[PDB]
RNA sequence: GGUUCGUGGUAGGAGAGCGUUCUAAGGGCGGUGAAGUCAGACCGGAAGGACUGGUGGAGCGCUUAGAAGUGAGAAUGCC
RNA sequence: AUACUCGGGAGUCAGACUGCGAGUGAUAAGAUCCGUAGUCGAAAGGGAAACAGCCCAGACCACCAGUUAAGGUCCCCAAAUA
RNA sequence: CCGAUAGUGAACCAGUACCGUGAGGGAAAGGUGAAAAGCACCCCGGAAGGGGAGUGAAACAGUUCCUGAAACCGUGUGCCUACAAGUAGUUAGAGCCCGUUAAUGGGUGAUAGCGUGCCUUUUGUAGAAUGAACCGGCGAGUUACGAUUUGUUGCAAGGUUAA
């Protein structure tokens, strides 16, 4: 019997077209170039899920270091000072204190002095 | 509420009918046929008639005041193109399209 | 000589941003009380709007 | 999830007047860059601009460190061939010195959109008087 | 008053009636959960871990346990036709914070 | 193949210059209307397992009938003239209501006959008992006589 | 007859190559790269 | 069912599968709307699969097995 | 924690650079030819601005958690104007 | 076994048209509806073509008229865009606009970080090496008979028939 190449090809091609929703011109319409699109946005968001983690620790970072010099202390004295004083709250609560309890952040700078 | 025309298959390039049909696009239908008048292109003739049908439709099957139209909506669509070729140098023959046009003028009262 | 690229449809649009006609220069007669060319003879009317023929 | 962002004006950008008296050009740059940048507050968010307006007053005394007046060299290119002139750092100090402060501040800012942004919060004068009182700007100490 | 909690390899900062979502917890939906590792209690009166707060726990209930919304996982190398997709769903539990102590 | 089709001898046009592909017919197998690569031959299909095999296979399946209480043995069957009437009024009366396989020795021409119109019921002789007719119907009725000559030859 | 199993381990669905680099058939088919085995119809006769 | 050690990968070896047309048997859907087609924020680890609605206007799934013209993005491929 | 044996199926027979030891060369070559180890080839990640072959190190998937490696901590740019 | 690029070259006035001095080469092209009931009549227009009215289950079935994908061409408009340097995404992300197979939702995207297509061939290619204008269809390990090996089943010092 004869298998004529009927719908699971359209069907197929449609799907990878519809994943390049909203891409510039010829990307969101023409099955060759939205394919390479579609490849290259899943590459990018694999490597992006890393970037991620890495981006926010350094917003984190830069946000303990404002707050702590605000104290007379550099991030890297502040965060040696918890290490000491056996405080193990992470970088992404303390920049969280440090933006909306600073007063929270501060007794945390307090004790990491003490422990200096 | 508004009446529309249609000519099917106009032997004019849509090109070149647009040029011209993007004029009229939301005008009242008397300054229309002004513009249609006054603009010398070979389109302007074939999209007076369109549009004079139109007016005639939105009077006789619609009784609306043809005092009161505007162009609502007026659009070129490409119809089906004849093949045609050009003998060119070297035994070569090149395509020659001469394409067709369906112009849509729809008018509506305001 | 030949076009390296194919031109995107963004680009063919912006280049046609200047290809299209201008409105004609045109007012209603008193006479007629129909649309003419400024500085035309009137047809409605017959002749030059002011100037009788 | 939960990090805070800061909103185009959300956080206070406050006016700070800076004398340069004597401080390296760079030392006083790399200051200046991070106030505009917004480095020194904690809602620092690297898409916004949240860093303050500043003022640098008597950029005409600014520290040159060894050689750096007749032998730091400020290139331009005009783009037409053997285009290139030279300015000497020093005599940019002695002429133009609001230039001089502006290409050192330059440099140090972000190569991009939000970048040219922050350097127009930056007003560079040689001597010690500006016109930005209404501004209530307050003195700032490197 | 606030507490911050060690929950699935991460820390939360959680209030009372506050709709949380964590890495899968044994739990039915009706179930109250106890976070006992508090790292610090916020609110007029600073209690502060070395590195947990003796005594202090946060109390939940498990409102829904799901699975996030589909992740396609897609690697490439360009010329080695080297392809290889992976459907992901991260399971979690979402609670309801009860009571900081 | 592209030799059986039509036409096809000379090469379309020449190897070098044109600024196309280089094609040797217009029937190579990737041009529309041209020969297709492999596909269909004429061929047989059938092969027989060896003897004993195919005759474990009888038993079994008739073995599997009489587990299922799906065997019928009658003592005659015969009508006196082809009747299907008469052929449907039977199989309510030994309730079958579904395929059935009539295995019939004794000549009997008018069970043949009588069963030829109902849909889901086959008569055979017994000679001509095989698996795959076994297997196609759900009850099989067999005369005593054709038992016997079902046995005489397993 | 609706319910037919053979035998397991009797049949073997038969390897398809050039269908894709997800088979590991795809492309080159098992042949490895050019030379006179990459060929159709190659291969030196028996010894 | 646990424990331990593993899980980058081209040529390439090995395995398990998805989907397509056809056949058989069983069991179904369908003018109260089949296939196809369009849309969607649904489901599965992948190939893929549903559901709902529009169009369409008469055929088509499912289960188990069987057989193949069984899967395309590239051939200066052909139309 | 593998070896060996016997069977089924392969692909490969253009290699590259780096370090070390030699020849050829001019004690030239991103040269050439061997030996030896590594990386690339077939290896994504971090560093070396960018940079197959160097330094660090091996990606099963998810996380807005943590600790380190080379390399870094005035600003661009995370961390010492230690 | 094929189901209109298939199956004959040829489902249709095909060895036709067409090409060639000639031998010879050699296409494309199927579908209104159950029934013509194939749109009286009115209107604009020279006509074509339309809009009504009517027929019909349907006319968005209107004489090439089942379905009607994609490329491609347009109209409308929710969000963005005229200081910006862009393999066009991705991650973070306001603002604005929505409201779903109800989901730690949808559209758009100021701004910020990161980021040299796909394939082939290569020691090594973003490659200034190769191939592809785009979309669609078609387009490549098959069958027969032998050999060998593994799996399965039957029988077993036997096993098996060919014509
Ligand atoms: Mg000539
Ligand atoms: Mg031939
Ligand atoms: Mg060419
Ligand atoms: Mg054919
Ligand atoms: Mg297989
Ligand atoms: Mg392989
Ligand atoms: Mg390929
Ligand atoms: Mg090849
Ligand atoms: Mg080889
Ligand atoms: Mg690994
Ligand atoms: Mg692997
Ligand atoms: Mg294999
Ligand atoms: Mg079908
Ligand atoms: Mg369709
Ligand atoms: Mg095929
Ligand atoms: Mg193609
Ligand atoms: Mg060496
Ligand atoms: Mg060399
Ligand atoms: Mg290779
Ligand atoms: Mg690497
Ligand atoms: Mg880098
Ligand atoms: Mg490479
Ligand atoms: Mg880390
Ligand atoms: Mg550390
Ligand atoms: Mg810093
Ligand atoms: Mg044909
Ligand atoms: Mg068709
Ligand atoms: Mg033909
Ligand atoms: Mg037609
Ligand atoms: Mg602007
Ligand atoms: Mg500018
Ligand atoms: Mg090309
Ligand atoms: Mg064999
Ligand atoms: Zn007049």
């Amino acid at each position: 019997p004869r298998v004529k190449g009927g719908t699971v090809t359209r069907k197929r091609r449609k799907k990878i077209v519809k994943l390049a929703k909203g891409y510039y011109g010829s990307k969101h319409l023409l099955f060759k170039v939205a394919n390479q699109a579609v490849m290259k946005s899943y590459q990018y968001a694999y490597r992006d899920r890393r970037q991620k983690k890495r981006d926010f620790r350094r917003l984190w970072i830069a946000r303990i270091n404002a707050a702590a010099r605000m104290q007379d202390l550099s991030y890297s004295k502040l965060m040696h000072g918890l290490k000491l004083a056996g405080i193990d709250i992470n970088r992404k609560m303390l920049a969280d204190l440090a933006v909306n309890d600073i007063a929270s952040f501060n007794t945390l700078a307090d004790s990491a002095k003490k422990a200096l | 509420t508004s009446a529309k025309a249609v000519a099917k298959t106009v032997r004019i390039a849509p090109r070149k009918a647009r040029i011209v049909i993007d004029l009229i696009r939301g005008k009242q239908v008397g300054e229309a046929i002004a513009i249609l008048k006054y603009t010398p292109r070979s389109a302007s003739p074939i999209i007076e008639k369109v549009l004079k049908s139109a007016i005639a439709n939105a009077e006789h099957n619609y009784d609306l005041d043809i005092n009161n139209l505007v162009v609502e909506e007026a659009f070129v669509d490409e119809g089906p193109t004849l093949k045609r070729f050009r003998p060119r140098a070297q035994g070569r023959a090149s395509a020659i399209n001469k394409r067709t046009s369906h112009i849509t003028v729809v008018v509506s009262e305001v | 000589a030949v076009p390296f690229r194919r031109t995107s449809k963004a680009k063919k649009r912006k280049r046609r941003t200047h290809v299209k006609l201008q409105l004609p220069g045109m007012n209603e007669c008193s006479n007629c009380g129909e649309y003419r060319l400024s500085h035309h003879v009137c047809p409605e009317c017959g002749q030059y709007d002011g100037k009788d023929v | 999830r939960t990090t805070y962002m800061a909103k185009p004006g959300e956080v206070e950008r406050k006016w700070y007047v800076i004398d340069a008296t004597g401080v390296s050009l760079g030392r006083l740059s790399s200051e200046v860059a991070s106030i505009l940048r917004g480095k020194n507050k904690p809602q620092f968010t690297p898409h916004i601009d949240t860093g303050d307006f500043v003022i640098i007053i008597n950029a005409g005394k600014i520290g040159l460190t060894g050689k750096k007046a007749t032998d730091k060299i400020y290139y331009r290119h005009s783009q037409y061939p053997g285009g290139l002139k030279s300015r000497t750092a020093g005599e940019m100090r002695t002429n133009n010195p609001e230039k001089l402060l502006e290409l050192s501040i330059k440099g140090m800012l972000p190569k991009n959109s939000l970048g040219r942004q922050l350097f127009k919060k930056l007003h560079v004068y040689g001597g010690s008087e500006h016109e930005h009182a209404a501004q209530q700007p307050e003195v700032y100490e490197l | 008053m606030y507490a911050i909690i060690e929950t699935g390899g991460k820390q939360i900062k959680v209030e009372a009636g506050q709709e949380i979502y964590v890495e899968k917890l044994a739990g039915e939906v009706g179930d109250v959960v106890t976070f006992d590792k508090v790292l610090f209690v916020g609110g007029d009166s600073a209690k502060v871990g070395v590195p947990f707060v003796e005594g202090a726990t946060v109390t939940a209930k498990v409102e829904k346990q799901g699975r996030a919304k589909k992740l396609t996982v897609y690697k490439y190398k360009p010329k080695k036709n080297y392809h290889k997709k992976q459907g992901h769903r991260q399971p979690y539990t979402k609670l309801t914070i009860d009571a900081i102590n | 193949n592209r030799s059986e089709v039509r036409g096809g001898g000379r090469k379309p046009w020449r190897q070098k210059g044109t600024g196309r592909a280089r094609q040797g017919s217009i029937r190579s197998p990737q041009w529309r209307g041209g020969g297709v690569v492999f596909g269909p031959t004429p061929r047989s299909y059938a092969y027989k397992l060896p003897k004993k095999v195919r005759r474990l296979a009888i038993k079994s399946i008739l073995s599997s009938k009489v587990n299922e209480e799906k065997l019928v043995v009658l003592e005659g069957l015969t009508f006196d003239a082809p009747k299907t009437k008469e052929f449907a009024a039977f199989l309510k009366n030994i309730s079958v209501d579904t395929k059935a396989l009539i295995v019939v020795a004794g000549e009997s021409e008018n069970v043949e006959l009588s069963a030829r119109n109902l849909q889901g019921i086959t008569v055979i002789p017994a000679e001509s008992i095989s698996v795959l007719e076994v297997a196609k119907h759900d009850k099989l009725i067999i005369t005593k006589a054709a038992v016997e000559k079902v046995e005489e030859v397993l | 007859l609706h319910e037919l199993k053979p035998s397991e381990g009797s049949r073997k669905e038969r390897n398809r190559v050039g269908r894709g680099t997800g088979s590991g058939n795809g492309k080159t088919s098992g042949r490895g790269h050019k030379g006179q085995k990459a060929r159709s119809g190659g291969g030196v006769r028996l010894g």
